[PDB]
């Protein structure tokens, strides 16, 4: 168990082996994130219910805590503490002792590692082409294709899959229930089913719009 | 704008009662053509069944005469 300070990200729980942008712009969080980098760069990124809350509360955090490590020692000035991070391991929650700081329990080192490269690579590439056609399909809610810098620059399917999945947006509780899936294949089929269901909800919106048209 | 947004809003009410709306006058629509033959062979009830057969065929949520023919 590792006892580390809590630094929040908005609504996106970091997937295993993810190097994500950071938007921490709270004066009450700069000391905690500097002590997190002062603790040999071991940091928890527990998801928050609010977009960017000022102070933690005993009943205002999401159910997943997770180990992370910080890639750089400096912060990009953009109004927040834009620092480059990395997914070190995974963690869990047992019980809250309220503070501040709210002391959080920890776990042993846990990530995803590739064990197969034929069926895994075919499923990752199927989710990759479905992600390309989904970026072409999520233009109804305006998803850009600057994500192709990251989902194509990488080559390892274990991080290709999580780079495909983190570049989209869905509910937070689904992320809490998809990072319970340590094996990557169930994560692949859950993300591909999410993309297919987004296509189906696009078709359902078009069907009810067609009924509105013939009701006219 | 209040009047015409009310009109288009109940028009989307009709449309969601029609595409994804299974509980409407379309619910009994199959029972109608299923039971036109169980109307009696005397002319009194047979004639009125056949005259409601075509008067019913319009939309059962928005069209006025189609709802009375639908229920009848």
């Amino acid at each position: 168990r590792l006892e580390l300070p809590v630094i929040p990200l908005r609504n996106t729980v970091i997937l295993p082996h993810t190097t994500t942008p950071v938007d921490v712009g709270r004066a009450k969080s700069k000391r905690a994130v500097e002590e997190a980098m002062g603790a040999d760069r071991l940091i928890f990124l527990v998801a928050q219910r609010d977009p960017e809350v000022d102070d933690p509360a005993p009943d205002d955090l999401y159910t997943w805590g997770v180990q992370a490590v910080v890639k750089q020692a400096m912060r990009l000035p953009d109004g927040t503490l834009q620092v480059m991070v990395e997914a070190r391991a995974r963690a869990q929650v047992t019980d809250y002792i309220p503070g501040p700081y709210l002391r959080a329990r920890g776990e042993v080192f846990s990530e995803i590692f590739p064990i197969d490269e034929a069926v895994v690579r075919v499923l990752v590439e199927e989710l990759k082409e479905a992600f390309e056609k989904y970026v072409a399909n999520h233009k109804s809610l305006r998803l850009d294709r600057y994500q192709l810098e990251a989902v194509k620059g990488t080559s390892d399917p274990a991080m290709l899959a999580d780079t495909i999945a983190y570049h989209a947006t869905w509910t937070v509780a689904e992320k809490q229930e998809i990072l319970e899936l340590t094996d990557l294949e169930a994560r692949l089929k859950k993300v591909l089913g999410l993309l297919s269901r987004d296509l189906e909800r696009f078709e359902l919106d078009k069907r009810v719009a067609q009924r509105v048209k013939e009701q006219m | 704008d209040t009047n015409q947004r009310e009109s288009y809003l109940r028009e989307q009410m009709k449309a969601i009662q029609k595409e994804l709306g299974g509980e409407d006058g379309l619910s009994d629509l199959e029972a109608l053509r299923k039971k036109i033959e169980e109307v009696g062979m005397p002319e009194a009830v047979k004639t009125k069944a056949l005259k409601e057969l075509d008067r019913l065929e319009r939309m059962q949520q928005g069209s006025p005469e189609a709802t009375v023919a639908r229920t009848y």
